[PDB]
């Protein structure tokens, strides 16, 4: 995989390797999953999401 | 905003109003608790810094609900390309005070990777404006919050269809040519957020424009991709005396 197509799969941050390699990152506030492509929050207020919003559907 | 709807209270959480002695300046986002990126046009005709005030959690002006948060601008970093009176390179970064307190009411935008943003971001049609800007041309200003759904053009693409400033590298166009629908005078310095996979970045900032919802013209934004790693640097670096920075670019 590569990270100009299809963002490589990642969720948010990708990283291409030498290889056929490809590191998928998360910003500060998340954590990255074992999938390897998906990002959870850590903390109580991560960038970038709408509070009442992920509660609305919580 | 001209032709938006009212964002509902909260969902617009990283939206930043400035004031200059109590009065509207322009508007900002933050990226993080003590960090707000704007417009550097904003402050140009600025004559005491220390009376720059940055609020979050604002969204009706005209009353006082207490998830407001006011902090004095600590620092405005401006790029060293920027020239006042000008509109490239319209990008400022402001040190808060003191931080602001995350809550259901205030939160940061996320400041993407320059890759990420370029390869992927860039790509993504809509984004969203807002700001208490005026809601007309030649109109009123905002009490509430408002909010707009705007689609991005290809700068090739934005000259071929508009009919004065060239569009830069460190621009691009967003929105409609059929005088409907555009961000204005008020909302400078505002975010242009970006969903992508549950998430929502900053891509660019209300700029500038061939007046408000002009047929024939779309709204101008900067290009915060170009800015990513200038930012980030920025934000590493310890304070210093004097409120306005001029900092080099790249
Ligand atoms: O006067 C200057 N600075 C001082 C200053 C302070 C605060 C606000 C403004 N200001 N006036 C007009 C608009 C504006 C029109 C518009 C239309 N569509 C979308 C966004 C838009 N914004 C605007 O933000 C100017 C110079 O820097 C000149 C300059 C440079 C860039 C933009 C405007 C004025
Ligand atoms: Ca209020
Ligand atoms: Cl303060």
């Amino acid at each position: 995989l590569i990270c100009v197509n299809e963002n490589g799969g990642c969720e948010q941050y990708c990283s291409d390797h030498t290889g056929t390699k490809r590191s998928c990152r998360c910003h500060e506030g998340y954590s990255l999953l074992a999938d390897g492509v998906s990002c959870t929050p850590t903390v109580e207020y991560p960038c970038g999401k709408i509070p009442i919003l992920e509660k609305r559907n919580a | 905003i001209v032709g938006g709807k009212v964002c509902p209270k909260g969902e617009c959480p990283w939206q930043v109003l400035l004031l200059v002695n109590g009065a509207q300046l322009c508007g900002g986002t933050l990226i993080n608790t003590i960090w707000v990126v704007s417009a550097a046009h904003c402050f140009d005709k600025i004559k005491n810094w220390r009376n720059l005030i940055a609020v979050l959690g604002e969204h009706d002006l005209s009353e006082h609900d207490g998830d407001e948060q006011s902090r004095r601008v600590a620092q405005v970093i401006i790029p060293s390309t920027y020239v006042p009176g000008t509109t490239n390179h319209d990008i400022a970064l402001l040190r808060l005070h003191q931080p602001v307190v995350l809550t259901d009411h205030v939160v940061p935008l996320c400041l993407p990777e320059r890759t990420f943003s370029e390869r992927t971001l860039a790509f993504v049609r809509f984004s969203l404006v807002s700001g208490w800007g005026q809601l007309l041309d030649r109109g009123a200003t905002a009490l509430e919050l408002m909010v707009l759904n705007v689609p991005r053009l290809m700068t090739q693409d934005c000259l071929q269809q508009s009919r004065s400033p060239n569009i830069t590298e460190y621009m691009f166009c967003a929105g409609y040519s059929d005088g409907s629908k555009d961000s204005c005078k008020g909302d400078s310095g505002g975010p242009h957020a970006t969903h992508y996979r549950g998430t929502w970045y900053l891509t660019g900032i209300v700029s500038w424009g061939q007046g408000c919802a002009t047929v024939g013209h779309f709204g101008v934004y900067t290009r915060v991709s170009q800015y990513i790693e200038w930012l980030q640097k920025l934000m590493r670096s310890e304070p210093r005396p004097g409120v306005l920075l001029r900092a080099p670019f790249p």
